[PDB]
């Protein structure tokens, strides 16, 4: 999971 | 402020390909000369300008069989259908001309672009 | 010896989401309490262990309406349906409990994992 | 396009  | 799962789109496409290999929820047969290819209309539309146009048509959206132009090569179509469901294109010296022609007909602009690049190099 | 188009899976998912927003080729309504959500069965199956099981069932595969357990919160479902079609999860302090419970019910293991991680941190 |  990432910060888009 | 959403978070994003990097592998989600790839995992979705992988599962759609697994459904295709097992013939699950396929709702159309694409006929290319004597050859038949089962697929999901939504995947075809998401990948191809031609299928997008066909399945948004109020009459054609309800067809279970679509016949392609007799000039379309079944192998070129098969390679492109595999690309639609995997992101992988089996581009070879012996098939590049048939793949580019089929991609132009199907309106798959990124495939057309790489075929033009690979032909130019040789 | 295939070549790969990096953005293909993301572009496919983006077009499937555009079809969903325009209600094109949607073939199921998911009922959550008083709320109704239109979707594509193949996308639901590709994202959820629960929908995968439902739509591979020889009887349920033909249903146009699926009613979820009355404990399922419509907002939690909406957030998860958006994630299915975009890879983006709108996880907030006020919704995390309902999102985790809905993801556990829908069998969306990667969403359950991030919810457990975010709860543990607080 | 890449070599996967
Ligand atoms: O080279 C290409 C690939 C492609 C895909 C689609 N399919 C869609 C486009 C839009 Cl805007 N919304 C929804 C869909 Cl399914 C149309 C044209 C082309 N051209
Ligand atoms: O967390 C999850 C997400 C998920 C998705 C699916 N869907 C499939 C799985 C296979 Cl192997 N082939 C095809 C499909 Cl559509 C099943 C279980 C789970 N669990
Ligand atoms: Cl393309
Ligand atoms: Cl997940």
């Amino acid at each position: 999971w990432v910060i888009p | 402020s959403c978070i994003q799962f990097t592998r989600h789109a790839s995992d979705v496409l992988l599962n759609l390909n697994r459904l295709r290999s097992r013939d699950i929820l396929t709702d159309v047969v694409i006929v290319v000369s004597r050859e038949q290819f089962r697929a999901h209309k939504t995947v075809l539309m998401a990948c191809s300008g031609l299928f997008y146009s066909i399945f948004t048509d109020q009459l054609k959206c309800n067809l279970s069989v679509i016949n392609l132009d007799p000039e379309i090569n079944p192998e070129g179509f098969c390679i492109l259908l595999d690309f639609m469901y995997t992101s992988r294109l089996n581009l070879r010296e012996g098939n590049i001309m048939a793949v580019m022609a089929t991609a132009m007909y199907l309106q798959m602009e990124h495939v057309v672009d790489t075929c033009r690049k690979f032909i130019k190099a040789s």
